[PDB]
């Protein structure tokens, strides 16, 4: 990680090395700036003691000192100019060049090594690490060497005026140094901690918010709710110890920095006592020491931000580095130029990377001529898309030679092979861009004529002629503004545009309709003669008119010939054959109310601490005044220790003070998050599945609105509250005084008061390092970053590097513009209200002088007034500064508000409806209708019926995506339909108990989903409001055939599995939802793919536990195989929603309908 | 310059209390140590109090401690010492002072007043003219005389012609005896000056109210 | 407490030469901070005291350069060279290390001169005075030197009346003489008693009233 330090600057021009240099000289001036105002404010509390003592002369001396302070003001002006703007152009075009050219090294990449790492993470990683990197990059460097100079220089003035007092403040700066920079890593990194804090909990938050409708089917929603609400308290008693933490540090800094006050005025009153140094001098000593001191502690943060990017930088660079053993761009690649087409395979193995302990491939050799259209038939299973993948060179074969026209791809060009394939793969997805601009994806220079020719090759022109903006239409994402059978047909278009000379089809009319497939088969052969053609499908239709027909058995091409050879042949194809014949309000803090006590004593300590400025500034001022007065000895002597004391009390009650503060407010924000998350989940898991449905309310959406509205309510109101409190003390207090003492001074300072409080809130941005504005606004050209990898269609169809490169840097191009405009302003702003404050120190003392000169005022009232109002207004700022922003964190809470009062269609607590003691288990669909609440437009449903009666195994069949999980939904009780009528048992479930129908039945989801608990407890499942007995547990475990598995694994029944069964295989998570399902004794139950992912031998022992209690309980089973379709009692087949056929299995073999076509697949 | 100017005292009887007020002026009297310092009559001097500029730091030598308090009061520029429970041995000449910028405690002194603490009622003076036998015509010169008896306190003011004659004056310092003061003083002109006209000896005591010119006649 | 003590109390110098105070103080008087703290003062017959030196070393600003100051620890002396009229009176020091302060002896300065005889004269009581029963008989001894004079009364020429209130003036600035007045005081009765009175100063001074009343 921590290597290449010079190579993390490898993308830097001359001029940002330039840059880099001026900006790093302007930075020591800036740092030589602080110091030197000591000095000369040293020299002029001389001035003012001598004149005062006696002053006519005052007024010329303060006049030339004036001038000094101007000076050094306009000095400190240009260099944090320069410094800023400067450091800030650097890293931005070293950021800007590293983005892109990581996209375009994340571009090219080899699919195998493509599958090790997840697309989410990868594309989060991009944005978020060049982040990370330009935050080190761009101000943390030039703030270090500010800072090295302020710390410098200000030894040095500590040690050539007066050497002693600075040795001794060198004896207690170690403890100075290392109290500020804890101080500020603590102000820095006070938001981070929070993110770390809640991840445990997070996690089964997501797990749950993420599997929800299942959660939902098994009442298990209050378990789950328990599981969360003890991880949130983890996590609140986490922030509540840190909270304490860094509260005493911050208190233990204070009071520090206060007796390192009292130390030194107590030895300096020795000194000026002594003969040896004046008051003045003491002063210079003393400040130019502690602030040199100080600056060490803001070194800390600008030294962990460069490790980070250091850290960051190793891991982007590897993927910039990593040479890929297959390249999409090669000039070395060697060009064919009389492309015939001839297909050459002899002794190819190959298997996935991502799994290569399993082979799938074990050898196929293929001779394929010119024009030679090329059928491959065989189940799901042996890799037709596996030599689709195998073709293009999307990989490798590890052994043999594969060759295309004689010579071989092992030495000739990737992406003039890739040009020339034309391939349809299993899914077509509409991009984003116009319609225009898909079907011109194909190639370069396509003008409307060749695509009109190609669409109406496709017969893609109706659906083109019916909407609007017929070639401007703004085609939505994954292609959901369109049918699926428009998108397959303009697929095949998209892939036609390129006139190939091999195409290559890979299951190209899954969902077609007869007459479309029919007219783009017509169409294939159309432009087939000049082209080699290889088509994989499911549908025989479009197979029967080929050229060669071959077999895969166990991924070898076992059989091949023509048709007639394969019917004399006898094999499984003639079997296959033979079978076939808003709204904010300030109602924000009403349910915090219970928590009113630790408000009360947090706003008391609030005042107290506002009140320590005007304090600190009366003892300040008079403890100078201890030696502008003419008294003796004595009463110096005695003074001065009297104000050193109350230099220790006000540290000590400061300590006292910050500490009772931050305890109370943080442990009222962690109430607050706690009590809020808690709710909040509660009443989403009441939520309906619908409300989850909605596009607006994501799976994502949700987890991040638990994860930081929750925790910005308490920003809102306690930190509102606190800041308030705290600045009308400190702003309040100290305008009084100084408009008492003298009026004069303070309406000059009075007049800017606003400045001092930018500026103090500008430099407390400027070490809080607030993300920049810039990269939250260029977000918007993130998606195209996330869609171009995320599809990985295209990319695949074509190279599409160029493309999609060459959007993103456009795209890329307006914030940069932007970015450096940025630069400019903020440097001008820091410089200007920096400057700002040393010309106010100029300005107030030399009307001051001309007060005192006068006798309208003393020395001390005008350095009272100086430091109550001007340090008052500064302070106010930096308080202000740590507030988070109302105005997000009100409309957050109003967000919160929503969901928490939010009103739930289907009730789930209450116990109201029809409760009848008695049932008989039969069910009657009527004339229903069911539309989704998301897709108002496309109705699935059409008005099905179903008569169903006690102990009848009724098979639903259909097409994947005809209503087959629809009638579960309608059942369940997750979408009430909007007409229809059903009947359970002569009584609508509209008018019953909500939870005694989800209390009866019991199903297997389409996806076996698990709970991060344990397997014993996990297969259990299922039953909730009920002392579980084990022995039902065991007894599950036999039925359902996975006690075997159980037991055999350590800690059998306490063995904890991971999110979803990740740990454990398919089968065995299928089994355990059996057992799952199995331990509720439904009267009603429902299969949905029983048998997805399942070995042969384990069906049947799934099955037989189904037909032992098939009787008694009405059963429902849908599933693709015909194994459990055979033995049903009832058979319904769906077409679009609407009952086709119904009634006994011999009925439906009589009478040849397409049930009979369905039957008879693969059966022979 | 700085003009101390002290007022208060005169006469009082043990166990009682006066208040001494000096107004201060010419010197931003609001940040300047102030001291009250006395000398008694043997000559001797003492120190009698300190009080910070504008403060509560005040100090005391062990005797006036518990009885001597000391403020001042910068509206007006004033310092004040109020005295109480005088013992009989504090009669006194009591004087402002002034601190010195690098460290010189009185720098400038005030004009002193008198304090005198004794239980005796005050007694004026006897004023007897004193002249030669009939204007003896004495070498080139006359010299007269004027005698005040019995009289107390000690403060009492002696003149001739109401300060006309000051060139040939020689005021005698008063004795004490007897509880009761006696002074004496001289004047010599030449002999064309008191018989051709008379001179006149003014004699004023405060603490009686008393004042009487006594011409010189042959 | 800290006690100082002058050595030289009566210290007479000619006029045109140095002359040397010496004052030692106990304990070693030393502040704490480190500086002495030690003053010396100066007061002029019938005038408040005026500050000389705010240190040993250092000089109040407006005294002559000719007064000097030296003091190591537990000893000071203030060195005067070139005595001139302007200089007489007495000479104070303070010391303001110590918690308590305290003024040292006065030291009283005198300008040698050369010797000078009285100008006596005598002054019969008043008539307003005899007619309250008393009778003071005034004699004056103006402007002479050395201080050390005595005075005799003579009633009836024999007698040697010895009740009499005797008063010194500090030397004069001008010519540095002294004067004195002697007031011999009797009753009415005992001094209509006698006729013959007169006034010595001491080959004496004499003078004397023929009668009461002239
Ligand atoms: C004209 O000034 C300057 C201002 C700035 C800079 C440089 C300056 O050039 C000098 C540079 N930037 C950062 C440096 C910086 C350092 C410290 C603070 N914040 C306190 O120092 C403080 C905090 C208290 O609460 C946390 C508090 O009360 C508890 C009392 C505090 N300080 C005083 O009252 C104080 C100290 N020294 C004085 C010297 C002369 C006259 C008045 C004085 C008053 C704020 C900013 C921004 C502003
Ligand atoms: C959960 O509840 C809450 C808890 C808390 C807050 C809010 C809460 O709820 C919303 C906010 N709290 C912030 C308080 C704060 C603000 C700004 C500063 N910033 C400097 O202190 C400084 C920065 C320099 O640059 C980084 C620098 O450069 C040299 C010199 C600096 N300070 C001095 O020089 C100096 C000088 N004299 C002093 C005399 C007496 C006492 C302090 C003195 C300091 C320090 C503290 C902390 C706790
Ligand atoms: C930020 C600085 C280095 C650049 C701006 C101009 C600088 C060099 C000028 C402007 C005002 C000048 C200072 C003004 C007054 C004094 C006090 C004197 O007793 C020492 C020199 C010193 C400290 C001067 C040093 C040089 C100075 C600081
Ligand atoms: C990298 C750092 C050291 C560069 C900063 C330059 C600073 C430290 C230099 C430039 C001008 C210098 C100052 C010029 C004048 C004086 C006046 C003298 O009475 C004390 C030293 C002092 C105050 C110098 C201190 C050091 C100084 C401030
Ligand atoms: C581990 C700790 C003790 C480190 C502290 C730094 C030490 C080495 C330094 C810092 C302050 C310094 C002291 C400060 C002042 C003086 C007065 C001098 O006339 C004698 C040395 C002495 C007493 C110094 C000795 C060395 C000293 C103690
Ligand atoms: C690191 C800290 C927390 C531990 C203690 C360090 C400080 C407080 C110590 C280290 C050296 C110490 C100093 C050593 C010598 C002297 C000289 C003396 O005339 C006054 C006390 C003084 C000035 C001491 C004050 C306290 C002191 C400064
Ligand atoms: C750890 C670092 C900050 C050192 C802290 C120790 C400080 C607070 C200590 C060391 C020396 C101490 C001083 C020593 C003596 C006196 C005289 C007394 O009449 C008042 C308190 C006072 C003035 C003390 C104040 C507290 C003090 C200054
Ligand atoms: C009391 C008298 C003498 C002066 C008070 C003037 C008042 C009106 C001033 C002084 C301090 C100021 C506050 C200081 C800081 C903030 C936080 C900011 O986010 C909202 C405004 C607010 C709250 C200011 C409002 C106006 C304010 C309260
Ligand atoms: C912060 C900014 C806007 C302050 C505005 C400056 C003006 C309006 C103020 C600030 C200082 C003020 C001056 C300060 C003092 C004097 C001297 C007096 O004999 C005449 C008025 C005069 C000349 C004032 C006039 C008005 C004045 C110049
Ligand atoms: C910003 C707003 C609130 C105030 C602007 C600051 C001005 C108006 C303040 C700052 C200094 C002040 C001046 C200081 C002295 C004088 C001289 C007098 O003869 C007229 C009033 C006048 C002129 C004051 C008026 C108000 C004043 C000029
Ligand atoms: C009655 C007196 C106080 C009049 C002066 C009003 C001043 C002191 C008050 C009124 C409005 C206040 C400002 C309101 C807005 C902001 C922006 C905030 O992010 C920093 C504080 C800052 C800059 C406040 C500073 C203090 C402020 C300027
Ligand atoms: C706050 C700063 C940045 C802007 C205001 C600067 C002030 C300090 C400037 C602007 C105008 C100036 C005043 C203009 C006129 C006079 C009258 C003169 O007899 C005394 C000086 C005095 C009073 C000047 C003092 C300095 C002054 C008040
Ligand atoms: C704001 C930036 C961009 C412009 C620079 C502002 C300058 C010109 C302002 C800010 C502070 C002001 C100074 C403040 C005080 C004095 C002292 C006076 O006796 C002469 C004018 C002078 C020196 C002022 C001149 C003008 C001044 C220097």
């Amino acid at each position: 990680p921590t290597v290449s330090v010079f190579s993390m600057f490898r993308y830097s021009n001359w001029l940002d090395k330039l840059y880099m240099v001026v900006g790093t000289l302007a930075a020591i001036i800036h740092g030589a700036g602080l110091p030197l105002m000591m000095l000369v404010f040293g020299e002029m509390t001389d001035i003012f003691a001598n004149a005062g003592n006696l002053f006519m002369n005052l007024e010329e001396d303060m006049t030339r000192y004036a001038y000094y302070y101007s000076g050094i003001g306009a000095g400190v002006l240009v260099a944090a100019y320069i410094q800023v703007s400067f450091w800030c152009l650097a890293a931005g075009r070293q950021i800007h060049k590293i983005r892109k050219q990581f996209f375009h090294a994340i571009m090219r990449q080899e699919i195998g090594w493509f599958d090790v790492h997840d697309v989410g993470e990868l594309n989060t990683r991009l944005t978020d690490d060049v982040s990370k990197i330009n935050e080190g990059i761009g101000d943390k460097i030039g703030m270090f060497f500010q800072s090295m100079a302020t710390f410098f220089t200000g030894f040095i003035v500590g040690f050539t005026r007066g050497w002693k007092l600075t040795l001794v403040i060198l004896a207690i700066s170690p403890v100075l140094g290392l109290s500020a920079a804890v101080w500020a890593k603590i102000l820095s990194s006070f938001t981070d901690k929070e993110l770390l804090a809640y991840a445990k909990a997070g996690a089964v938050a997501e797990e749950v918010l993420a599997a929800i409708r299942t959660v939902i089917a098994f009442g298990g929603q209050k378990k789950e709710l328990e599981r969360y609400n003890k991880n949130l308290e983890e996590a609140k008693r986490i922030g509540i110890k840190k909270a304490i933490t860094a509260n005493i540090s911050i208190g233990a800094a204070f009071l520090l920095i206060y007796a390192s006050y009292a130390l030194a005025f107590w030895y300096g009153t020795t000194l000026v006592l002594s003969g040896e140094y004046s008051i003045g001098q003491v002063l210079t000593v003393f400040f130019s020491v502690l602030i040199g001191a100080f600056s060490v502690g803001q070194a800390s943060p600008s030294i962990e931000a460069f490790a980070n990017a250091r850290g960051a930088a190793y891991e982007i660079f590897k993927i910039i580095d990593n040479k890929p053993s297959i390249d999409s761009y090669s000039k070395s690649g060697h060009k064919p130029d009389n492309i015939k087409g001839n297909l050459e395979f002899r002794n190819v193995h190959f298997s996935y990377p991502s799994r290569k302990e399993v082979k799938i491939l074990k050898g196929l050799n293929l001779k394929v001529q010119s024009g030679q259209t090329v059928a491959l038939v065989g189940n799901s299973g042996c890799g037709k898309s596996t030599t689709v993948q195998l073709m293009q060179r999307l990989y490798d074969p590890t052994e043999g030679m594969v060759s295309v026209d004689g010579q071989d791809i092992r030495t000739i060009n990737v992406r003039f092979l890739r040009e020339i394939i034309g391939v349809v793969s299993q899914e077509p997805v509409l991009f984003a861009t116009t319609i225009a601009e898909n079907i011109r994806y194909g190639r370069e220079n396509v003008t409307m004529d060749e695509i009109e020719k190609a669409v109406k090759e496709a017969n893609a022109y109706d659906f083109i002629m019916k909407l609007p903006h017929k070639f401007d239409t703004l085609v939505g994402e994954r292609g959901a503004q369109l049918s699926g059978g428009q998108k397959q047909r303009i697929a095949i278009a998209r892939a036609l545009v390129r006139n190939p000379k091999i195409l290559l089809l890979d299951e190209a009319t899954s969902a077609l309709d007869t007459e479309s497939e029919a007219v783009v088969q017509v169409a294939l052969d159309k432009a087939r003669k000049g082209r080699t053609t290889i088509v994989i499908a499911h549908r025989l239709s479009t197979v029967r008119n080929a050229d060669v027909i071959a077999g895969f058995d166990d991924g070898v091409i076992v059989e091949k010939g023509n048709h007639d050879e394969l019917m004399k042949e006898k094999g499984i194809y003639f079997k296959l054959v033979t079978m076939q014949t808003p709204v904010s309000f300030w109602r924000i803090m009403k349910l915090n109310l219970t928590e009113w006590p630790y408000f009360v004593v947090g706003v008391f300590c609030a005042i107290i601490n506002g009140g320590l400025q005007p304090a600190f500034a009366i003892i300040f001022s008079k403890i100078i005044g201890v030696f502008t007065r003419i008294d003796d000895p004595e009463t110096k002597r005695q003074n001065s220790n009297l104000f050193s004391l109350l230099f220790l009390a006000l540290g000590i009650i400061s300590f006292i003070t910050f500490f009772l503060q931050g305890f109370t407010f943080g442990k009222a924000g962690e109430i607050l998050t706690k009590r809020l998350r808690y709710m909040v989940f509660r009443s989403m898991l009441r939520q309906d599945v619908s409300w989850f449905d909605d596009p607006k309310n994501t799976t994502g959406a949700l987890t991040t609105r638990l994860a930081n509205d929750a925790a910005q309510v308490k920003g809102a109101i306690g930190s509102r509250l606190a800041v308030i409190t705290q600045n009308i003390a400190n702003l309040g207090t100290g305008i009084i005084i100084s408009f008492i003492y003298g009026w004069q001074l303070t309406l000059l300072l009075l007049a800017i008061v606003p400045i001092i409080a930018i500026a103090g809130v500008v430099e407390m941005k400027m070490l809080s390092g607030q993300a920049l504005k810039d990269k939250k606004e260029l977000e918007g050209a993130g998606k195209i970053a996330t869609e171009a990898i995320e599809n990985f269609r295209t990319v695949v169809s074509l190279t599409q590097e160029q493309k999609f490169e060459h959007m993103y840097a456009q795209s890329l191009q307006v914030p940069y513009r932007n970015s450096l405009r940025k630069a400019h302003i903020f440097g001008i702003t820091f410089s200007f209200t920096q400057a700002m404050m040393y010309f106010s120190y100029a300005g107030c003392f030399r009307f001051g002088a001309y007060l005192v000169a006068h006798k309208l005022m003393s020395f001390e009232d005008v350095l009272l007034v100086f430091s109550a109002v001007v340090f008052g207004a500064m302070a106010v700022g930096q308080v202000s500064s740590f507030a988070p922003d109302y105005a997000k964190a009100k409309i957050s809470a109003a967000h919160i508000i929503m969901i928490i009062e939010k009103t739930p269609l289907i009730d789930s607590y209450s116990t109201e409806g029809l409760m009848p003691n008695t049932l008989e288990g039969n069910v009657t669909f009527g004339e229903v209708v069911f539309n989704y609440p998301t897709r108002p437009d496309i109705p699935v449903l059409q008005g099905l019926s179903l008569e169903v009666k006690k102990g009848q195994t009724l098979a639903l069949v259909g097409s994947s995506g005809c209503g087959k999980s629809t009638v579960v939904q309608l059942l369940e009780r997750f979408y009430d339909p909007l007409a229809g009528k059903v009947l359970l048992d002569g009584k609508e479930i509209k008018r019953l108990n909500v939870q005694w129908l989800r209390a009866h039945l019991g199903i297997v989801s389409q996806e076996p989903i698990l709970f991060d608990c344990s397997i014993a407890e996990n297969i259990a499942y299922g039953d909730n409001s009920r002392v579980v007995s084990q022995e039902e547990i065991v007894r599950a475990a036999k039925e359902a055939n996975i006690h075997a598995f159980i037991e055999s694994l350590p800690n059998k029944y306490s063995t904890k599995v991971g999110d979803k069964g990740t740990q454990l295989s398919g089968g065995q998570k299928q089994r355990i939802a059996i057992a799952r399902a199995l331990v509720r004794q439904p009267h009603i139950l429902l299969l949905d793919e029983a048998t997805s992912a399942l070995d042969t031998e384990s069906e049947k022992v799934v099955q037989e536990a189904l037909d032992k209690a098939r009787e008694g309980r009405t059963c429902i089973v849908i599933a693709h195989r015909l194994s459990t379709i055979q033995n049903a009692d009832l058979i319904v087949v769906f077409q679009n929603g609407r009952v086709k056929e119904h009634g006994t299995h011999q009925q439906l073999l009589a009478q040849k309908g397409i049930y009979f076509s369905m039957v008879s697949v693969q059966a022979g | 310059e700085v003009i101390l100017v002290e007022s208060g005292g005169g006469l009082v009887k043990p166990g009682g209390s006066l208040k001494l007020s000096c107004a201060a002026s010419g010197f931003t009297f609001s940040s300047y140590t102030m001291s009250w310092v006395r000398q008694t009559p043997e000559k001797r001097l003492e120190w009698v109090a300190t009080i910070s500029s504008g403060g509560g730091n005040t100090y005391y030598p062990d005797s006036v401690k518990g009885r001597f308090t000391i403020s001042r009061d910068n509206a007006k520029n004033n310092l004040y010492l109020q005295m109480s429970s005088l013992r009989s041995e504090d009669t006194a000449l009591y004087y402002c002072a002034r601190y010195y910028r690098y460290e010189a405690w009185f720098a400038s002194w005030g004009q002193g007043t008198l304090v005198t603490v004794s239980a005796a009622k005050t007694t004026a003076p006897s004023v007897y003219p004193l002249a030669p036998v009939c204007g003896d015509t004495t070498g080139s010169s006359v010299t007269l005389g004027c005698l005040v008896k019995g009289y107390f306190p000690e403060p009492v003011t002696l003149t001739w012609n109401s300060g006309s004659l000051s060139s040939g004056v020689h005021t005698f310092p008063a004795v004490l005896q007897s509880d009761l003061y006696t002074l004496s003083s001289s004047v010599t002109v030449t002999s064309s000056t008191w018989p051709s006209q008379s001179i006149t000896c003014n004699v004023a005591h405060p603490a009686s109210s008393t004042k009487v010119d006594k011409k010189i006649e042959p | 407490d800290v006690l100082m003590t002058q050595t030289p109390v009566s210290l007479s110098v000619s006029l045109g030469d140095q002359a040397s105070i010496s004052c030692r103080s106990s304990q070693s008087i030393v502040h704490s901070t480190g500086n002495t703290y030690l003053e010396w003062y100066l007061q002029k017959p019938g005038q408040s005291p005026k500050l000389l030196i705010y240190k040993i070393s250092n000089r109040f600003s407006g005294v002559p350069d000719r007064f000097s100051g030296s003091g190591s620890g537990t000893d000071f002396t203030l060195k005067i060279s070139r005595v001139e009229a302007e200089d007489l009176g007495v000479y104070y020091c303070f010391q303001a290390s110590h918690a308590p302060r305290t003024f040292g002896g006065g030291t009283k300065l005198e300008i040698k001169r050369a010797d000078a005889a009285p100008t006596v004269s005598i002054f019969p009581p008043s008539s307003e005075q005899l007619t309250s029963g008393g009778a003071s008989v005034v004699c004056f001894l103006n402007n002479f030197y050395p201080k050390d004079i005595n005075v005799k009364w003579k009633i009836d020429g024999s007698e040697r009346q010895n009740g009499v209130l005797n008063s010194w003036t500090d030397q004069d600035s001008k010519d540095s003489t002294y004067s004195m007045s002697s007031t011999l005081t009797l009753t009415k009765d005992e001094y209509e008693r006698h006729n013959s009175y007169t006034c010595e100063a001491t080959s004496p001074i004499v003078k004397s009233f023929n009668r009461n009343e002239c």
